[PDB]
């Protein structure tokens, strides 16, 4: 329905994926951290390529489509909140209560037959880990976990990051993040040597096709994904080198972590262990239209006590967050971004030329069409179609 | 008034719509599909149009505004826009007479 | 056809308006003031999307389209007007009357068979008030006052006021001015307070649809319109409530004004009397392109002589155009830009959730739907094109 | 397929031209010189909407497409050339060699079945007088010198030139420079006056049609190209004149130069002699995509010894180079630039309307039409498709 | 004055002739059925040879941009051409077609 | 030298059949029709592996980007595909299918 036919013609084992340029509706999605909204302060945010207003009341966050229903104005243009639940267009005054989306009063026609007879899309938004997710689909929403990658909610699970809009699809965000050799692109990370970590160039496969990966959708929680396994069977690549001469080699360090990789719907990475080995990684790349995503980057490190929190948390903001969270990730930023153009006309997705290590990608891809839930459409930001 | 006098039943040809005005409260219109009769509000959902200013494809109506439509039986949307069903009027021909509810009907006392 | 026909065929009650994207051929626009236009320097501008040059000569005032008939370069990019009466493009002399547009020489080539052969499209120009009327269209011009709301032309009508670009199609301004919920985003213009209006919020409709308006179809000058009668049966609304308390008052001022509005073809709106009991107010919105339009804003004042001219200017200067036409109008500036997202794609036309008061913008759209006097097309701009 | 078939149906004049928007493949274009690119020191450009990569290695030039076999980045984002002879992409590090295009090393993967296997596309480069020659076409390229003028490699001509990119599709840049009547632009150029120049203003063209130009279909090295011989039997214009009485001169100066004008497939133009009695100029219009080209300018004299070439040197960098390449060919940049709007739609191929001197422009479209090697597509620039 | 062209039958139904004229603009005759007909050969769009475009029926296609004109009227038929065509006086005299110096 | 695939029967018409050979690259058996034809199984534009491709007549069609070949000629018939695939001559004998084992 986002690409050209002849296109998901072409690619019969993925179509899904590759038509889904704004993303998969109907999953949860991390916007922003908790403690940047706050108690009656309306925030704006563009997700899956609708705009949305999120507001915290009495402490509870609520999210409403940030368009009116009348001539589709944002309300954030000007906003007014007359009342505590409700919030009033600053067009025509017509007025929503947060809550339900419901349209309870026209200030400018008190008497209109259209009151209490229409409603604003709203969303199911939920607080976990100090991060706030939004539900973008419609009906009772599945449990978090099931968007969540393994371990991410566990009680002592302590999560901190941060979160920024990059320009790039979504879907080359998160190939990028289970690409097995792209590693190749954080040799000369300041985290490699400054904490000492082991890292090869990258790897030779060893096996068959299906010992490369894990396909999961046996999780009982229902979650879906995929790990990476090439090092189960590959032999690490520490001696890079050019007509069989060594031009460049990996990183001896002591320090082992990656030694589980997964990719999981609706598109978040979970490395383990990273970046030390106590530690566990894990980054979304949520689609904001279909040229952008927020980089939504989370570490979490287990914490029994708030001696432990508080000692976690400086040492995030001193060193993990710009060694590591910038630091190594930074390189992942351009890397993105470069195969912007090969992609955009969506003739990337014909011409690219694969190699082995891209069987975790194919996986994904196979994964992700078969498991997403809905495909986001333009009618579904402009307004859904039908005739007859 | 709970029963609204509409008009004779061989007043309206198959296909077509009557609006029924009604004081102190919304017109209503009535649709006759066949030698059936139906009625829903007059006022499209989506907007301030007039229904029984629309066209009547069946048993289904579509709005002369932006195209949306209603099964006139059910009140259901039936073309986007629209999306709020239409309140539905039971009809009941006495006499050769049609003969509008005054109140519409509801998910109450029904099949379950 | 400048819209999808899938669209037009929704939109049964007003089709040629939604496809009126880039404005009405045949319709007098007021595009300057006639200070701004000096004698025997040509001046460009953009209107219905033709680049056109308009130059006085001997106090009158002439109109060529600003595109050589060669090679199609605009000649305003290096002005050579080498004789009174005429203009010769930078390019190749090709040289222009102003009076008849007809070739009537060319320096390059003083032998070539185009003299006298080709001639570049003329539009009419006429001055009033102080303002500059273009006719954009073919064949004789009908009379000004066709296209000008009543009284504008009054011989007593001192009139002033101000004109700008806008970044908006012209029918979301001309809806945003006729739109009599629309009042509310005014409700704290400082023109309320430091004007002592009365100024409701809103409107409680009373009546039948047909009272709601007055068509005017029957004027003798060929007027065409739509009067908003919204007040007539309406109780105005000066206590806003939500879930029954009152949250917003209206202006409890002493001074009436705007108790008749009226919008006419091709886009001029007339609001009386306004922003003074003693003032008549206009305001067209032109089309230049699809994107955006003349704000040009006319305030009138009847006056007897020089002295009240003078007094009325001062006051214009220091009070009326910085109180009103800003201070009060630059509200509607943004509001009117608040819509483009939604109209953009053509598909608000379809989408919009209209409730009472919108009676009137439907009048109007059904008006102009009816009675413009033709559809600008990008082919008007390039260049005709048939087969016969 | 770059124009709408309706478009190119009505042109039936010459189509292939009007569709090469992008210009034509399988030709030599000159796009740097020879000292702008050093040893080990990888250059970027496009050339025919194409990226590429251009090296000096051992003194001679290399050219590979900059474009990733595996993911579609360019290799430029990150130049890393770990030998001599080769370029490690530095996304998953796949080695290509600058002599072949040959994908002869992986470091992620040295077990790939891809290595070996797989080619980067090569373009021919070759440097003649200072200047880089790219061969933008397929298979074995032609000689030289059947893509350049007459004279522009004999053995003592002294070359030299500069270079720019210019905003502007590359058509307009050719038919402005072989547009006999554009002299008229010309007419307040410092080089007329401090050159003492004699230059008219146009010409009124004598003798049949087929006498204005004079066409090459072959030369001892298969050049394509066409003269402009509107003075052979044309009458000078030197006094402009409108109604009747005269507006403008042209240039009684005594040089003479200028004396025949060619343009040449794929879009060169000489003219000799110019500026002066003693050079001969050439300037190529070369596409860098629809929007722009490169305006490579040179301007050649014989020399027969060091000695002479140094003066040459000093003459060309104090006075040539100011005088001619900028004070006289910078209206020719404008000129080109104001032609955009009109062909932008590809509607000026068609509402243009031509008069005498344009034969020539005629001759040149036809000549291209029947002799360019190939038309460059949108899919020769992301890849050729093609289904069975 | 009347100048000869050709034999009627040197020209097949459907087919266009051009007629050079010494000192002077030159002329493009069309055998439209049985018909014939002239006009100037120089399209009024440019300075393309009409006789060098494509008749169908009793329209000629100018074979620079897709203009046309009615070879009887010389009235613009199609886009962009928008200035009449000149039309000369044609008659066939003993199996003989003649043009008329001048245009009518 | 021939390699021994498998019964004629085994293989329905219009299938395709991967065989794995140790230290090798796996190759494709294609029946079409009655008649059998086998080239590399990798699909000469990736990883993809022709045997879990489509097979329209004698075109085989590579399940990743559409890519296509001639498996007689092993020529790409559809783009993105350029690089020629190895084609492996097939005997039939006695119901018995067999490999060359070398390209040719
Ligand atoms: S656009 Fe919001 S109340 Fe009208
Ligand atoms: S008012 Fe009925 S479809 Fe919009
Ligand atoms: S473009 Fe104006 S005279 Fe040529
Ligand atoms: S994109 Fe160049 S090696 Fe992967
Ligand atoms: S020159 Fe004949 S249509 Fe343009
Ligand atoms: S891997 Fe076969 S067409 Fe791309
Ligand atoms: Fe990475
Ligand atoms: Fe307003
Ligand atoms: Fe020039």
């Amino acid at each position: 329905a986002n690409v050209d036919e002849a296109i998901l013609k072409r690619v019969k084992g993925w179509a899904p994926y590759v038509d889904a340029k704004l993303g998969f509706r109907n999953h949860w999605y991390p916007v922003m951290f908790s403690k940047e909204i706050n108690e009656g302060e309306p925030k704006t945010l563009k997700l899956l390529g609708e705009n949305l207003l999120v507001n915290r009341i009495d402490g509870k966050l609520y999210c409403l489509k940030d368009r009116c229903l009348h001539r589709g104005v944002q309300l954030s243009v000007k906003v007014e909140c007359k009342t505590k639940s409700t919030i009033t267009c600053w067009y025509h005054a017509w007025t929503y209560r947060w809550e339900d989306g419901v349209l309870c009063d026209i200030l400018t026609n008190p008497t209109s037959a259209q009151i209490g007879r229409q409603k604003l899309k709203t969303y199911p938004v939920q607080e976990a880990k100090g991060c706030v997710f939004i539900y973008l689909g419609d009906g009772d929403p599945p449990p978090l976990a099931r968007d969540t990658p393994p371990n991410f909610l566990d009680d002592d699970m302590e999560i901190l990051g941060k979160n920024q809009i990059i320009k790039s699809n979504w879907r080359l965000a998160v190939e990028n993040g289970f690409d097995p050799s792209h590693i190749y692109i954080h040799k000369d990370s300041i985290l490699v040597k400054d904490n000492d970590l082991a890292l090869p160039l990258g790897f030779a496969p060893g096996g068959d096709r299906k010992q490369q990966t894990r396909v999961v959708d046996d999780d009982v929680v229902g979650r879906k994904g995929v790990y990476d396994l090439i090092g189960e069977h590959g032999v690490p690549v520490f001696e890079g080198t050019i007509g069989g001469e060594v031009v460049r080699e990996g990183a001896y360090g002591e320090k082992i972590v990656a030694n589980d990789i997964s990719i999981w719907l609706p598109g978040v990475l979970k490395v383990n262990p990273f970046p030390n080995p106590d530690m566990m990684y894990f980054e979304w790349y949520v689609p904001i239209d279909e040229n952008t995503h927020y980089y939504f980057q989370t570490l979490g490190k287990p914490c029994a006590n708030d001696e432990e929190r508080k000692k976690y948390e400086q040492e995030f903001e001193s060193k993990w967050k710009p060694m590591a969270l910038e630091g190594f990730n930074n390189d992942d930023i351009w890397a993105r971004e470069a195969m912007v153009d090969f992609y955009a006309d969506d003739k990337g997705w014909v011409n690219e030329i694969l190699f082995e290590s891209d069987e975790a990608i194919v996986a994904w891809r196979k994964l992700a069409s078969e498991h997403n839930q809905g495909i986001q459409t333009q009618a579904h930001v402009s307004g859904l179609e039908h005739h007859h | 008034q709970i029963w609204l006098k509409v008009c004779a039943a061989s007043d309206m040809q198959p296909g077509t719509i009557r609006r029924v005005n009604r004081v102190g409260a919304a017109p209503l219109a009535v649709y006759r599909v066949g030698d059936q009769f139906y009625a829903t509000e007059d006022t499209c959902t989506h907007g301030i149009a007039s229904l029984s200013e629309g066209t009547l494809d069946g048993d289904v109506i579509e709005c002369p505004f932006h195209g949306g439509a209603f099964n006139v039986c059910t009140g259901m949307p039936a073309s986007s826009p629209c999306t709020v069903p239409l309140g539905v009027f039971e009809v009941e021909v006495k006499e050769g007479e049609v003969y509008v509810a005054g109140e519409k009907k509801l998910e109450h006392h029904h099949h379950h």
